């Protein structure tokens, strides 16, 4: 039921303003997301999959955005950079499942469209799970030519996050 | 001695762009694990400078950049100051020995 | 406030033993892995020993395979490297290095993270061994 959409959505918002989606009182599948070979990183930090069927989780979150290729190594706990410092920072005692898959034919046009944005300049670096949609010029585009490096190519990374009552 | 073979001593004039190359094997870099980069000032303990082949922690400037394509990685200092005379070590992870391997360390100094 | 404190190094008769320590304060010690690395004076760095998140998964380097043993103490948040039968090459300065908090897993099997470096480094201890 709940997240057949967020892994197959047609337009992910950028990392400077990501779009968290909470899901409540639905059935929790938690099996179509794993045992799929299309995912590059399947790092899960607190609790493990194949033991993720204790439906006590209420308001399961799902943050989704798009980062360039070798900046998905900033969505671990700790891991200071310019993505876990100014745009989107995970807490240190994080119990979730950061999932990242490649985007060959979806986000990289032959012209290399500049629709995506990531924030570069910000005083007072973020607390865990802090959005800042402000613009006063701190943002910059990427450029996504399809003959870039494998490390400079967009990875539509989505983070699941759990809590209890 | 080491596993990763980087040049032992490279240097350049100030205000230039010096690249410290670090090539490796088909079992650690060509496997897919990511080459990190360290900075060892003479007499100190090394600190992390670049991880994940291109990222940079808060504290290092935007001068030190990285790259990785195939079985070769390389740091790239741009517009070097006099306060960069340290030693630089490329670290990867080997899959054959199941251990983190280092580089020989390249002596960089200003000219 | 994050810093690693080290103590345990000095002069050692070759064959009788020594046990190294590494304190840690300013973060969570019982969540992050820890690495031990060393440097013979003048030459390059080398990897020695790792201990996992809890103490279940251990790996070792080729030259300390057998004469070196790592063990951590999460009660007082302290890491210990136990060494015996020192040699003429092991005269070196020893760093304990904070690993990564990654204890990632897909399809159940908890395993250490093999793509991250060693973030924060202490000043370390030196050992001197000679007959
Ligand atoms: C989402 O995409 C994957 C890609 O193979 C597919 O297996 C899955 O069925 C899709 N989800 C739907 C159609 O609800």
């Amino acid at each position: 039921c709940p997240f057949g959409e967020v892994f197959n959505a047609t337009r992910f918002a950028s990392v400077y303003a990501w779009n968290r989606k909470r899901i409540s009182n639905c059935v929790a599948d938690y099996s179509v997301l794993y045992n799929s070979a299309s995912f590059s990183t399947f790092k899960c930090y607190g609790v493990s999959p194949t033991k993720l069927n204790d439906l006590c989780f209420t308001n399961v979150y799902a943050d989704s955005f798009v980062i360039r290729g070798d900046e998905v190594r900033q969505i671990a706990p700790g891991q200071t950079g310019k993505i876990a410092d100014y745009n989107y920072k995970l807490p240190d005692d994080f119990t979730g499942c950061v999932i990242a898959w490649n985007s060959n034919n979806l986000d990289s046009k032959v012209g290399g469209n500049y629709n995506y944005r990531y924030r570069l300049f910000r005083k007072s670096n973020l607390k865990p799970f802090e959005r800042d949609i402000s613009t006063e010029f701190p943002l910059q585009s990427y450029g996504f030519q399809p003959t870039n490096g494998v490390g400079y190519q967009p990875y539509r990374v989505v983070v699941l996050s759990f809590e209890l009552l | 001695q080491s596993v990763l073979t980087q040049p032992p001593s490279v240097s350049g004039a100030p205000g230039q762009r010096v690249t410290i190359s670090c090539t490796g094997s088909s079992s650690n870099i060509g496997a897919g694990y990511d080459v990190h980069w360290y900075q060892q000032l003479p007499g100190t303990a090394p600190k992390l400078l670049i991880y994940g082949n291109s990222n940079r922690p808060s504290g290092v400037p935007d001068r030190f950049s990285g790259s990785k394509s195939g079985t070769s990685a390389s740091l790239a200092i741009t517009g070097l100051q006099a306060e960069d005379e340290a030693d630089y070590y490329c670290q990867s992870y080997d899959s054959s020995l199941s251990g983190w391997v280092f580089g020989g360390g390249t002596k960089l100094t200003v000219l | 406030q994050v810093q690693l404190v080290e103590s345990g190094g000095g002069v050692v008769q070759p064959g009788r033993s020594l046990r190294l320590s590494c304190a840690a304060s300013g973060f969570t010690f019982s969540s992050i892995a820890m690495h031990w690395v060393r440097q013979a004076p003048g030459k390059g760095l080398e990897w020695v020993a790792v201990m996992s998140f809890d103490g279940s998964i251990k790996y070792y380097g080729d030259s300390v395979k057998g004469r070196f043993t790592i063990s951590r103490d999460n009660s007082k948040s302290t890491l210990y490297l136990q060494m015996n039968s020192l040699r003429a090459e092991d005269t070196a300065v020893y760093y304990c290095a904070r690993g990564v908090q990654g204890y990632y897993d897909r399809s159940g099997y908890y395993n250490l993270d093999y793509n991250y470096g060693m973030d924060v480094w202490g000043q370390g201890t030196t050992v001197t061994v000679s007959s």
